[PDB]
């Protein structure tokens, strides 16, 4: 069956360039164009260009001419995309696509039935940074709320558990938000009985794999 | 009475036994003689739909030409995958001859005699033939060589003009010679001469024609954006040698000086990419002595820049990389139908 | 070229969603569905033709330049964002989201002062939690010594809880340590459909 194996996402700074590969399989690679499309959250999808693997003929969208390059390796059915002179506008999820109608006699390019898993590309002048984990201590119906504030980390994602996962009831971890500094920050709260603030111990396990930082932040009443 | 159908066609030609040229021999082994007195019967009050982009004749011609090259243009080594199959690499006397395509019993070819017919849609001057006109299987990119000309005006052909994925074939109504030479005594460097005035007048006419299918939008030509040399350059065959020509000067937007003789840098390659499918092929070093091919430029293969949001421009670039389109540029006016 | 509407569409399971797309050109129009964090899936092409694995519930129709995609009997999986396409061009997208209906539930409101540890870094974040409420619309109003705070904060909301169908919202007001130490009374005022009157949870700095 038709499978578009894409290379993973990556982290970039403005001015650098990026390279993405997409391995085709399950069909004759020369029969039909391969397209590249980027999707930025809250923005109109952008077709970048197609490549016809036979001669490597390309058609690049006006917007990208000069900056983009599309090549392929016929001997291994792999397609390649390079995007140069990156800015923060190039932050999107880049896909490779192939239409549905694909035979040796004819094709229709634009009914994209087959997509790659995606490759999230983020372009920011922010460097990788471990998060600072600050307590949200409770005070004094009969329930108290406490939590972790996970501030100033780059990039996504960060993971939060409570009491090493032994506490999952009444837990709300919020979608992280992008501060004007460029760093991320999220809060994770949990509701507990008031008759436990002095007995049961509450620890917020924050793990941020990119910077390789783990924090076991104990939240206790001030 | 009749209905559209796909059958197995047979070929006819004027190949002679005394001619030892490769394509000629191929035709003595594969074809019957050309019908001495061809009868073309006209159909009255008949309108039929043609579709050059859906025509099995193209497929058959493709298989034939693949066979022809298989027995004539035999490369020294073929690099597949994978393996590297070596073989014999003789001198090649190759010069394409007209081949007629003919229908077996029970079938018949319908032909469109409409002058400005673009290849798809209804035709109202239909006639019946038993054979196509002579068609030289000339394999080339960007430029269509030694083909037939449009009988009236320049014609733009495309499965759908707004689909940038679709090739655009420009059919000229007046040809322009291209004179390619490789001197005697670097034995790979060659050149191609074209009369600037003629070519520019023609190009002017195709831009002014293209402008009609784009609601008075400014039309701009540009060099290819990428791809193998076979497609980024004018690629063709002459005297068994494989030529590649830089066609930048051919698509100069300003020249509409620039009216003398346009001279193109060319190169003769021994390592080429096979148009048949996947794989590179190596050929023996070029023969000695002056090599010269004079061809008629009859058509142009274009590709329109997509994503052209806004603007008052439309950009076109030469080639065009699917040889089946070379065949379509000739077979556009025919379709096979079954009787009863 | 392609104008797609409406921007957003909040609907309950069972209802029918009607997304529209206006063209100015012609040729095969297609609809795609993208679920949060997954690759888009072709849903319809030629304006009216379902793709493989697409059930009868999805259907498309046409009138001149106008194209509709209609999804009847909405279910959890269907929610996400939809795109129309004509050749290389796409629409702005339409976000279709799930709101399972339930009885109105007022927010539990909690306010958290900045930790000493954070203050030591020379910055201060005041956090206000609105826990388990319905419907999703709600307003948070920051006040610093009774002064209304416009543009000094950020909100974040969870998706609708799978178990109880409620929402939770977190609002964070950030300030320089000096500004934080300039004022005394930090209040969070919440208005919602379940509250007969706005609820203000608050605290005094350094107590
Ligand atoms: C690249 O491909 C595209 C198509 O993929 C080519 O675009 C079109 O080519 C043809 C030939 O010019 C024309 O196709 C049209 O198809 C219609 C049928 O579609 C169905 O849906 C219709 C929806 O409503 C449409 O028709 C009603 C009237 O019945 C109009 O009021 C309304 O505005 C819509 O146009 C159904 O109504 C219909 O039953 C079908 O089920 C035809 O309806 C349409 O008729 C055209 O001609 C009529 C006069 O004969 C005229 O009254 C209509 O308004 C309409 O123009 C037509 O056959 C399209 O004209 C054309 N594109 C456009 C302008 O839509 C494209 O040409 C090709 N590119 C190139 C360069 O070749
Ligand atoms: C587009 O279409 C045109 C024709 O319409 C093609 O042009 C032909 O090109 C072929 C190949 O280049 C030409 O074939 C050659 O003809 C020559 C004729 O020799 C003349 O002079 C000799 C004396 O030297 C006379 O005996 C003879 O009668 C002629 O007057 C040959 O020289 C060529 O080579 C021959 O000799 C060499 C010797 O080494 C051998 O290797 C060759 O095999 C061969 O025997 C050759 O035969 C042909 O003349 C052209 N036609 C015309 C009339 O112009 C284009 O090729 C075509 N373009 C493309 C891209 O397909
Ligand atoms: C080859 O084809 C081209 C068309 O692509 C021919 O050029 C065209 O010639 C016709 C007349 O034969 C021109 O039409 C005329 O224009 C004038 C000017 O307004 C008008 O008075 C006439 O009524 C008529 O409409 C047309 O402009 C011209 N097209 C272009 C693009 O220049 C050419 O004649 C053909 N050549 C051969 C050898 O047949
Ligand atoms: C070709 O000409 C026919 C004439 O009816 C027209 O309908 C069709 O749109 C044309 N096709 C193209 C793409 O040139
Ligand atoms: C082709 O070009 C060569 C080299 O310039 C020239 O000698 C010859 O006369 C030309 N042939 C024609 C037909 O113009
Ligand atoms: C070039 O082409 C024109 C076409 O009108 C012709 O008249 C002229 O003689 C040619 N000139 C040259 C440089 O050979
Ligand atoms: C063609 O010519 C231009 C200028 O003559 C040159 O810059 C270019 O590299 C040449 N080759 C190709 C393949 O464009
Ligand atoms: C759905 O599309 C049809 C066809 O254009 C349109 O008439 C109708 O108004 C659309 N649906 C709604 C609810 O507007």
């Amino acid at each position: 069956q038709v499978r578009l194996s894409q290379s993973g996402g990556q982290m970039k700074k403005p001015g650098e360039s990026m390279r993405l590969s997409c391995r085709a399989s399950g069909y004759e690679f020369l029969n039909c164009p391969i397209n590249w499309i980027r999707l930025a959250p809250g923005r109109r999808p952008e077709w970048m260009g197609w490549l016809k693997p036979r001669w490597g003929a390309v058609n690049y969208a006006r917007k990208f001419q000069g900056r983009v390059t599309m090549t392929r390796d016929v001997y291994s059915d792999t397609a390649f995309l390079e995007l140069r002179s990156l800015t923060s506008d190039d932050t999107a999820v880049y896909f490779c696509t192939r239409g549905k109608y694909c035979t040796a006699r004819d094709y229709y390019n634009w009914d994209f039935e087959h997509w790659g898993r995606g490759a999230p590309v983020t372009v920011s002048s922010a460097s990788t940074k471990g998060p600072s984990v600050f307590p949200l201590a409770p005070s004094s119906g009969g329930t108290a709320a406490l939590g972790c504030l996970v501030k100033d980390y780059f990039p996504e994602p960060v993971t939060v558990s409570w009491n090493s996962g032994a506490l999952t009831s009444g837990v709300h971890t919020f979608p992280a938000v992008l501060q004007s500094s460029g760093l991320y920050s999220l809060s994770s709260v949990v509701t507990v009985p008031s008759s436990s603030l002095g007995t049961q111990t509450y620890i917020c396990n924050v793990n941020h794999k990119p910077s390789n930082t783990k924090v076991d932040k104990r939240v206790e009443p001030k | 009475v009749w209905k559209d159908a796909d059958t197995t066609l047979f070929c006819a030609s004027d190949a002679k036994a005394h001619e030892t040229e490769c394509h000629n021999v191929w035709a003595t082994h594969a074809c019957v003689p050309t019908d001495p007195n061809p009868q073309e019967i006209h159909l009255e009050n008949v309108t039929e739909n043609f579709n050059m982009w859906k025509n099995n004749m193209v497929e058959q011609m493709q298989e034939d030409v693949i066979s022809l090259w298989d027995q004539c243009l035999q490369p020294c080594v073929k690099l597949t995958g994978g393996s590297v199959i070596k073989q014999a690499c003789p001198k090649i006397s190759f010069d394409p001859i007209p081949i007629h395509y003919c229908t077996p019993a029970g079938y018949v070819i319908l032909k469109c005699n409409d002058k400005n017919f673009n290849g798809t849609g209804p035709c109202k001057n239909v006639s019946s033939v038993q054979c196509t006109h002579g068609i030289k299987p000339v394999v080339s990119t960007q430029l269509l060589l030694n083909g037939s000309l449009a009988e009236e005006e320049i014609i733009i052909r495309s499965e759908n003009l707004t689909n940038n994925a679709k090739t655009i074939i420009v059919h000229l109504n007046k040809s322009v010679e291209i004179n390619c030479t490789r001197p005697s005594n670097d034995i790979r460097k060659a050149y191609c001469e074209i009369n600037g005035t003629k070519w520019n007048k023609v190009l002017k006419q195709v831009t002014e024609k293209l402008k009609e299918h784009f609601n008075n939008k400014t039309i701009i030509f540009q060099p290819p954006s990428g791809g193998d040399l076979e497609i980024t350059m004018h690629h063709f065959n002459c005297r068994g040698e494989f030529f590649y020509c830089n066609t930048t000067q051919l698509f100069n937007n300003t020249c509409i000086g620039c009216n003398g003789t346009i001279t193109l840098p060319c190169k003769i390659k021994q390592i080429i990419n096979m148009w048949q499918g996947t794989g590179q092929a190596m050929y023996a070093p070029p023969i000695d002595g002056k090599i010269n091919c004079v061809s008629n430029i009859t058509g142009i293969l274009l590709t329109r820049d997509g994503g052209a949001n806004n603007t008052s421009n439309e950009t076109f670039r030469p080639g065009g990389g699917n040889i089946k389109d070379n065949w379509r540029s000739e077979l556009y006016k025919y379709k096979v139908v079954q009787i009863e | 070229v392609l104008t797609q509407s409406p921007a957003t569409l909040s609907l309950s399971p069972g209802e029918t969603a009607i997304i529209s797309c206006r063209t100015s050109q012609y040729g095969s129009l297609a609809w795609y569905q993208q679920r949060p964090g997954q690759a888009p899936r072709l849903v319809i092409y030629s304006g009216s033709t379902r793709a493989a694995g697409i059930p009868d519930r999805f259907s498309g129709s046409r009138w001149g330049a106008d194209y509709n995609l209609s999804i009847s009997n909405l279910e959890s999986g269907d929610f996400g964002v939809y795109y129309c396409q004509q050749y290389e061009f796409f629409g702005q997208g339409t976000k279709v989201q799930v709101d399972i209906k339930r009885t109105v539930a007022a927010p539990s409101v909690f306010i958290f002062p900045p930790s000493d540890e954070q203050l030591k870094s020379g910055t201060a974040s005041v956090v206000c939690l609105l826990n388990n409420f319905y419907p999703r619309e709600a307003k948070v109003q920051w006040k610093v010594d009774n002064a209304l705070q416009s543009g000094n904060s950020q909100e974040s909301v969870t998706e609708q809880d799978s178990k109880d169908s409620t929402y939770s919202l977190s609002s964070t007001l950030t300030l320089s340590k000096a500004d934080y130490e300039k004022h005394k009374v930090y209040a969070c005022e919440v208005t919602h459909q379940g509250l007969s009157s706005p609820v203000t949870k608050s605290f005094n700095r350094g107590e």
